[PDB]
RNA sequence: UGGAGAGUUUGAUCCUGGCUCAGGAUGAACGCUGGCGGCGUGCCUAAUACAUGCAAGUCGAGCGA
RNA sequence: AUUAGCUAGUUGGUAAGGUAACGGCUUACCAAGGCAACGAUGCAUAGCCGACCUGAGAGGGUGAUCGGCCACACUGGAACUGAGACACGGUCCAGACUCCUACGGGAGGCAGCAGUAGGGAAUCUUCCGCAAUGGGCGAAAGCCUGACGGAGCAACGCCGCGUGAGUGAUGAAGGUCUUCGGAUCGUAAAACUCUGUUAUUAGGGAAGAACAUAUGUGUAAGUAACUGUGCACAUCUUGACGGUACCUAAUCAGAAAGCCACGGCUAACUACGUGCCAGCAGCCGCGGUAAUACGUAGGUGGCAAGCGUUAUCCGGAAUUAUUGGGCGUAAAGCGCGCGUAGGCGGUUUUUUAAGUCUGAUGUGAAAGCCCACGGCUCAACCGUGGAGGGUCAUUGGAAACUGGAAAACUUGAGUGCAGAAGAGGAAAGUGGAAUUCCAUGUGUAGCGGUGAAAUGCGCAGAGAUAUGGAGGAACACCAGUGGCGAAGGCGACUUUCUGGUCUGUAACUGACGCUGAUGUGCGAAAGCGUGGGGAUCAAACAGGAUUAGAUACCCUGGUAGUCCACGCCGUAAACGAUGAGUGCUAAGUGUUAGGGGGUUUCCGCCCCUUAGUGCUGCAGCUAACGCAUUAAGCACUCCGCCUGGGGAGUA
RNA sequence: GCCGUCGAAGGUGGGACAAAUGAUUGGGGUGAAGUCGUAACAAGGUAGCCGUAUCGGAAGGUGCGGCUGGAUCACC
RNA sequence: GUUAAGGAACUCGGCAAAAUGACCCCGUAACUUCGGGAGAAGGGGUGCUCUUUAGGGUUAACGCCCAGAAGAGCCGCAGUGAAUAGGCCCAAGCGACUGUUUAUCAAAAACACAGGUCUCUGCUAAACCGUAAGGUGAUGUAUAGGGGCUGACGCCUGCCCA
């Protein structure tokens, strides 16, 4: 507004918040690295084999994996692709991005470098799922 | 109250052009006797008189129109009003409509136009546009 | 010298208004594939105890022996 | 600022001591100050600049290699030598840790160069070596140099470059689509023809090295080119890397190419399998019996030794808007006055140069972006020049506005005099009409209430009906668009005391202003505290029915409350849903209190000028509705507030 | 070698601020509405809404003030 | 009266004893009716001799009594060196408080209390003592007198009249 008021208080701009909460900050030090920052990726360790549904009008079935992350906290997940060589308490790489119409799930289990290593059943969409073909 | 009546003169320039009046009877002083006699030598007003008594003498304005009863003065914009002061750079004051108008500056020599400042590189307060 | 947009509230509009995408980036990670001439940059997370190597000497026209 | 006070040797003199010097620099008697709403003090986050990133720019986010400055050395103090260390590799002490000894004692500090261990989704050789440039020591040869000159390893980033082209119609084999009456990739493939950047063959072989040392004979002290130099050369000399950069000659077009997508956006389409399932998804979402929007082959598009996905940051986002927004109903104008600091201030002339203007000097070092070129075969990078910092200090000219300073000016603002209109307040009396309850009669079976009914009062004499007297509260008719106060609000009358506004202007000192962050004072009703008084209406409460059920709505009853005096609480659809102040711009028609032209015709009349008050209506503005001289129009000043909806005016 | 001023660490004691946690406990959003009623939007069938009291299983109902963002005939 | 090492293990129970104790200083929380908490807690110093200086009153003044500061020094195991003089803290229960009670087995959480209500009394008042006269209530008169219940202050006191 008035140039008198703008001297007396500047434009304190709009804060934003992260779309994906449970990563990427200095958390809660407890004389060791009790919890840390994972900007793109991490390890995991699993806790539960997941089976769930979307909720809005949709009626399909989905297979998450409710884990405890490497910084004491609890998140859901998802395995893209077909195969599932995963059981309880097995290491899984992470990468962010929510899943719409599921009520509370958080990230994608990377199908390349983990115990989630390689998914067969795919032949054209490949590097999104970690499937090889050394002929070409 | 009435703060900076120089804008109130240039308000009544816009008032009489809009409803297409002819005679404009406003009180004005030696600040504004320096003002409107710029544009008479630039092509906006038919005739500007002199103030009668230099304090309470009203300066009568008879505005200039076109042959088609078409408007000569498009609009007006104050620049340096009380609360934010604008002063001109050396050769870097801006142009009115790519040079087609008069930007009024009152430099350290008196009220001139923005054309006359580029022969002596002066600054001064950029008062109004056209 | 140089400055773009699209989608979605309604049976259908104009407006306010949020959220979302295309683009540029990384001393990035990770996903598939792999010919290099040549140029650069490679502890950013536990300030987690540091094997083995070398980094400060020189002077024999100081002066001893 | 959901942190307002803060230090006490703190602030100051004085004294002598104290370090390179000033010094509360550390101590001693007196002295009453420091800092602060212009952010003092206290918390959590942080090495900082030159530069990197994005952007039209203004700006936003970042602090890495690369240079300048700074601090620190497992942790916490304190020293010693010397030119100017509180010392990284020294040192005495104290603490938590490793490990050995004869258990009396001593040793150890890789945030030096690397390598291992460790939390990790994540960052490399334990490489010869001083030749060049730089540094200590010596008069010199030289000597130690993990500074550095370079190599060993990862698509880690940009750059350049190839996996070939010239020649080569009959739609050859053959894939999924098809009347498979047929198309597509496709001169593609199959052949034919040259080429060998690149490389599956070895070698001659850098300008990067100028010197130093003296020795070739020159500079003065040449006495003396031995010495410091090497001012003829520095010529018997100096290359790990490097049998490198380069380059020729060979059997050979033969080894040397992916990756994501293809509804709409958005660049790119077809046939089946599953068929609201395994899924997919940046949003619209495509999926209930294939489905151009899921896996598959064909096809295409993009980029290309690289393609996608993630998390993060800037642009898109005019979505924090100085350049560049908004408040009547969409988010947003305090419930409203007096008012301190503060912000802004009409006109005139004359100075001052504090801002502003331009001149001059010095400086804001390399290196980057850009503006250019020999060269690395171009290019990435190097080289030379060029622009790029001042809200700065200081050094002259100009006086136009904003500002301190001298003088008068009268439109704004204030008083004086001449006059009206008021429900503007505050104490005290006083008056009329209706409601309820008490006294008697005449009188008597009903009065009430309702869609219907009752519950109830009545026959012990109710209502009806008259005089009677007891109280308390409002203030019919005037009364209407009217009036008034800044708002909440104020309507019977009389009296004493008491504010403000307006009409006309001869007078009066002479800018004495507008806005107001905190502060402070009035606030409709309800509610509460301590006392009075209590007719009516009446939350709570009991009753009858309406209702399947009923505090509901309906009915006779009914207490706190309503009224006064005193002290508080301060909110509302506290509204014109429109903050104040000044000037401004087409016009018609009312109404109230005043003034201008008449014999003033009396609520006859028209003629005007000023201030409140309502209606209708151009230009303009607005999303539209609608404002529209009492603006939501054009501008100026200052204040308050908003930035998706809930969560929430909650904790 | 002893005495004294200054002096890290340690030990003693009452406080000050955040954080981790705790038997139960009070609202809040989320769903899927099965359970109990219709309180709004038509005059929503007792016209609604803002303050402020008091009562009820449940929206909510009544009292006293203000508002039209109150149909009919806009309540002449 | 004293006691090695330990310090409630004793016991119905820290019952009795032991420690704390004066003056002068620094410093002091929750909580609240803003007075209080508070001697809160936890801490330090004190003896004798010698040198200088600033403090009242008395008085012409030497003289006399009242005092407080720093500095220097001495001695003991110990300097209010003997006697006299509080232990403290956290959390609940009942009663608001100071008071008063079973002379002689019970001192309280019982009784009083300031305040809240409810009812009775128009003056030769009701009430009580006295067979009556006379008196108390009172030389007081509804802001005053007799009785019943509750027991400062705060927020409150719900339905039923067979
Ligand atoms: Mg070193
Ligand atoms: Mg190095
Ligand atoms: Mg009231
Ligand atoms: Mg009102
Ligand atoms: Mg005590
Ligand atoms: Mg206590
Ligand atoms: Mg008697």
């Amino acid at each position: 507004p008035t140039i008198n008021q703008l001297v007396r208080k500047p434009r304190q701009s709009k804060i934003k918040k992260s779309d994906s909460p449970a990563l990427n900050k200095g958390f809660n030090s407890k004389k060791k690295k009790f919890t840390d920052l994972n900007s793109p990726q991490a390890r995991g360790v699993c806790t539960r084999v997941g089976t769930m549904t979307p909720k809005k009008p949709n009626s399909a079935l989905r297979k998450y994996a409710r884990v405890r992350l490497s910084n004491n906290i609890e998140i859901n997940a998802y395995i893209p692709g077909i195969g599932h060589n995963l059981q309880e308490h097995s290491v899984v790489l992470v990468r962010g991005g929510r899943v719409k119409d599921l009520p509370g799930v958080r990230y994608h289990i990377v199908r390349g470098a983990l115990d989630t290593s390689g998914v067969d059943g795919r032949r054209q969409g490949r590097s999104l799922y970690g499937t090889k073909k050394p002929k070409n | 109250t009435m703060t900076d009546p120089i804008a109130d003169m240039l308000t009544r320039v816009r008032n009489a052009n809009m409803v297409r009046h002819e005679k404009l009877e406003l009180p004005a002083s030696n600040i504004k006797k320096e003002i409107a006699e710029i544009l008479k030598s630039e092509g906006f007003i038919k005739n500007v008189e002199y103030v009668e008594d230099d304090k309470q003498g009203v300066l009568r304005l008879f505005l200039k129109y076109g042959q088609n009863d078409e408007r000569v003065i498009t609009g007006l914009k104050r620049i340096s009003k009380p609360g934010l002061r604008v002063y001109a750079k050396a050769s870097e004051m801006p142009k009115v409509l790519n040079g087609l108008g008069i930007a009024l500056v009152s430099t350290s020599e008196g009220v001139i136009t923005d054309k006359e400042a580029r022969k002596r590189n002066v600054g001064g307060e950029i008062i109004a546009y056209v």
